[PDB]
């Protein structure tokens, strides 16, 4: 199979569009799933279609409380070396 | 004729001046030459690698 | 009649055509815009 | 219980760069051994004195890239750490504004905890659900009169006019106690009677 | 030709007193740009062929050196893989890939510059086309981005018609729709002005964004920045190629006239020289391209929360 | 007498081809 990015051995082309798995390049990622291996091109996200209008408006009825995380390193190790020892 | 290289050869479409053997890039490789014999240009482009 | 110039070890910049000409020059020692 | 890829790499870069330097003490560098007690103990130091600059010079090398990479890698865990320091005291000791810094949806609350080198943030907001549609005008007309809410939208479930707030569902009545009025009624376009 | 002291800036004293006010009786709408890179190009060295190259008298003299052909590979490829990082997280902020409606009844506003274009390859807005007409080695590569830029117009324009369509409600969730000219009056509520002032001056408001918009294509056909950003790279690159025809103090530079003119002995001396120059133009170019980078990362993280403070809310 | 060149004097250091290139 002929990429932009070089020839790929050892994967089928498909014709399906999913989330990224294993990043190819030019667009073009991999993934094990029908199995073997296989190629196409990444999807940017569902399709969502605003019925806007002129003299519409959407309101919300309920809610949902939501938590989610966040990760940060704050430090990293001390080190100290002794040049003439090394 | 003196120039060594290596890489795949091809048929040109640039125009030497009359005294001008080979061809030069910015940054200064080898990228045509002119053929002793039957004085033709012929371009110089590296083996396939990656 | 005739002429007779020297020559010294300069340093120019010369532009190339795209027949592979030299159309324009540069004399770098002339002056500061040089 | 059953994701915290940003510390082990930053836990494992560190190991990486500390084996690769003492797996630089067994190369020769262009010299006869990597052992100085046998390039010493078998050499006269008017000779030894070459073999050991080898050893020397590629030495010093490997140590001062070390220290290179070590600079650039604290440079990045320092702004890192900058980040979780204003985090701390705008999603924690406050209730942030600003768009996706706290969290996705309407910041409500923070909470910190502590992590091997580094701090967990649990991110509390608001999300709203279920809308519906209705339609909409920008003021009513009303004994030559426009009026606009005062803090809401005018609404409409079909054949009644109502003000609700904008981010939940809440009809009232329009009266002049929810409404506050200026001009007339020829300016404004999409204006409605009510 | 003039030499002066520089002035700062023209002078002038408030009238300020204890009870006097100044009101503002009309307004202007602007529109400004503000341009930032996120990315640059990645590539790859392979040390042992820029080192050596072909040669392999070369390769047993170079393996003498440890892993320091390793390190550099390593930190080029995790330079190249934060490249894609920088971009995911400027552009790919939305969930879905909104459309806008085939009517165009925005209260008077006129968004044509900047929605794309339906008759093109790409899809590109006309002021995304003015924008893109202004911007094998010695074991060099380069590598592509995994995101074409079809893609990144792509996530361009659902960003743009989430915003036309539903103000800033999808960024905090599902969108929901509102007509523009309301949501206008929303933001005039954000900024401190009374809504009337939107809903009695529409027209008058709408022709001045149009006017704004149109005098940004003139004042378009600068991208100094992108374009520093592009050449510090290439002028960086052409110095690692040019390093190769130095001897280091050897007889020559080309590892063959050495090789074909010395014996061993005589000869390894010569490839040490030759090997220890190019392995240190080599660290001068990875040394410098990992400042480079991280300097591209605090543009791309300033980039990402623009994208989410400035289009998916207002501040 | 004696005069002035303007810019006279350029030849062709040597052989290789070459186009647009201001070459120093
Ligand atoms: C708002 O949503 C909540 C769910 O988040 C609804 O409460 C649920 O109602 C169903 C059916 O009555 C129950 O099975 C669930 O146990 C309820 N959830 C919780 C957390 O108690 C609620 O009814 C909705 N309100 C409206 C007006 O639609
Ligand atoms: C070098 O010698 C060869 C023959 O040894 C010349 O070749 C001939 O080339 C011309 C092209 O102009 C043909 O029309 C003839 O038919 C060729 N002859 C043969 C026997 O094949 C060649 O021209 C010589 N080089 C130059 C520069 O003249
Ligand atoms: C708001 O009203 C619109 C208008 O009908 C609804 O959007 C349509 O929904 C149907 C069924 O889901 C689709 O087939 C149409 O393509 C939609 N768009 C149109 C007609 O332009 C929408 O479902 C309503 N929203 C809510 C929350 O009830
Ligand atoms: C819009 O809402 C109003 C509520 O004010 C509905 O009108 C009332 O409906 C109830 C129950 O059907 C009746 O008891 C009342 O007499 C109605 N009128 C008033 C003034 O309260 C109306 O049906 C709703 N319309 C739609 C299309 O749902
Ligand atoms: C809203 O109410 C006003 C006043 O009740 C309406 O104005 C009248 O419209 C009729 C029909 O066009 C005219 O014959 C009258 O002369 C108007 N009177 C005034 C004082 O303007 C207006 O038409 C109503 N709007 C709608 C959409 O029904
Ligand atoms: C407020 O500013 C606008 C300009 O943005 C003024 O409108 C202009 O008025 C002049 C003179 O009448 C016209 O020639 C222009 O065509 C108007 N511009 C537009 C875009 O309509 C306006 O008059 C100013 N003052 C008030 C009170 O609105
Ligand atoms: C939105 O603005 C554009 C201008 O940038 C309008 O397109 C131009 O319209 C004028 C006349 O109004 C024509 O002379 C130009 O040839 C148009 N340029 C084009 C089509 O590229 C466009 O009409 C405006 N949109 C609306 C709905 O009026
Ligand atoms: C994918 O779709 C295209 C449509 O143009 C078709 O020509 C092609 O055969 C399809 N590929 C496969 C593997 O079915
Ligand atoms: C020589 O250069 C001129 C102008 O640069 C160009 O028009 C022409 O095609 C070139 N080649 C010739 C004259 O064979
Ligand atoms: C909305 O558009 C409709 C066309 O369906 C038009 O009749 C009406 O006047 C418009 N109203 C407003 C407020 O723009």
């Amino acid at each position: 199979f002929q990429t932009r990015a070089g020839c790929l051995i050892g994967a089928e082309h498909v014709n399906n569009s999913y989330e990224c798995d294993i990043p190819i390049g030019a667009g073009i990622c991999a993934s094990y799933q029908t199995q073997s291996i296989i190629a196409y091109t990444m999807s940017l996200g569902a399709e969502n279609s605003v019925a806007y209008s002129n003299n519409s408006i959407a309101i919300p009825t309920n809610f949902t409380i939501s938590v989610t995380t966040e990760i940060l390193p704050v430090s990293m190790t001390k080190t100290s070396v002794d040049c003439t020892m090394y | 004729n003196g120039l060594t290289g290596t890489g795949v050869l091809t048929e040109s479409n640039k125009k030497f001046l009359p005294f001008q053997q080979f061809g030069r890039d910015i940054a200064d490789t080898t990228d045509a030459v002119r053929d002793p014999q039957t004085l033709e240009i012929l371009d110089i482009t590296p083996c396939s690698f990656g | 009649a005739y002429y007779v110039g020297y020559l010294q070890p300069r340093t120019f910049l010369l532009k190339y055509n795209e027949n592979g000409t030299i159309t324009d020059a540069v004399d770098c020692a002339l002056d500061p815009l040089s | 219980s059953s994701a915290l890829g940003k510390l082990q790499d930053v836990v494992n870069q560190n190991a990486q760069a500390l084996n690769t330097l003492v797996k630089q003490l067994s190369s020769n560098f262009g010299a006869i051994s990597s052992v100085l007690n046998d390039i010493l103990s078998r050499l006269d130091p008017p000779e030894a004195e070459v073999q050991i600059d080898r050893l020397i010079t590629g030495r010093l090398q490997s140590l001062q890239t070390y220290v290179t990479q070590q600079l650039i890698r604290a440079a990045e865990i320092r702004a890192s750490a900058n980040l979780a320091a204003t985090k701390m005291s705008e999603c924690v000791l406050g209730q942030s504004k600003r768009v996706d810094f706290c969290g996705k949806g309407y910041h409500l609350m923070s909470f910190p905890q502590s992590a091997p080198h580094g701090v967990v943030f649990l991110h509390v907001t608001y999300v709203p659900a279920q809308e519906k549609n209705f339609t909409t005008a920008p003021a009513i007309c009303h004994d030559g009169k426009a009026h606009f809410p005062r803090e809401g939208v005018f609404v409409s479930n079909g054949t009644h006019w109502f003000v609700t707030q904008r981010n939940f569902y809440e009809p009232q009545i329009i009266t002049t106690d929810n409404t506050f009025v200026s001009g007339n009624c020829d300016v404004v376009i999409g204006i409605v009677n009510n | 030709i003039i030499a002066y002291t520089m002035s700062l800036g023209a002078e002038n004293s408030v009238a300020y007193s204890n009870n006097s006010i100044a009101i503002p009786t009309n307004f202007t709408i602007s529109v400004t740009t503000e341009i930032l890179p996120v990315s640059m190009t990645k590539t790859s060295v392979d040390c042992t062929m820029y080192i050596c190259g072909d040669s392999t008298e070369c390769s047993n003299l170079l393996l003498q050196y440890g892993s320091f052909c390793t390190q550099l590979n390593r930190a080029l490829t995790g330079i190249a893989v934060e490249q894609d990082k920088n971009t995911q997280e400027v552009f790919a902020q939305v969930k879905q890939i909104y459309k806008t409606p085939p009517i165009k009844d925005f209260g008077g506003f006129n968004f044509s510059q900047i929605l794309p274009d339906p008759s093109k390859p790409s899809k590109r807005s006309p002021i995304e086309d003015l924008l893109f007409n202004k911007v094998k080695f010695n074991g060099l590569t380069v590598l592509p981005p995994l995101l074409t830029d079809e893609m990144i117009a792509q996530y361009t324009s659902a960003l743009l018609a989430g915003t036309i369509t539903s103000g800033w409600t999808f960024g905090a969730g599902p969108a929901l729709q509102i007509p523009f000219p309301m949501q206008m009056a929303y933001r005039f509520n954000g900024i401190g002005v009374t809504q009337n002032v939107l809903y009695e001056n529409q027209k008058l408001i709408a022709n001045q964004f149009n006017s704004a918009i149109g005098k940004i294509q003139d004042s378009l056909s600068a991208l100094g920045k992108l374009q520093d950003v592009v050449n510090q790279n290439a002028q960086a690159l052409n110095t690692l190629v040019k390093q190769l025809s130095s001897n280091f103090g050897a007889i020559s530079s080309v590892l063959n006239d050495i090789l074909s003119r010395l014996d061993p002995p005589e000869a390894e001396v010569q490839i040490d020289r030759l090997i220890t120059g190019r392995l240190q133009s080599l660290q001068t170019y990875v040394t410098q391209q990992l400042i480079r980078a991280a300097e591209i990362r605090a543009s791309a993280n300033l980039a990402a929360t623009k994208m989410s403070e400035c289009v998916l809310g207002q501040s | 007498a004696y005069t002035n060149s303007f810019t006279r004097g350029v030849y062709y250091p040597d052989k290789v081809f070459r186009s647009s290139v201001l070459h120093s």
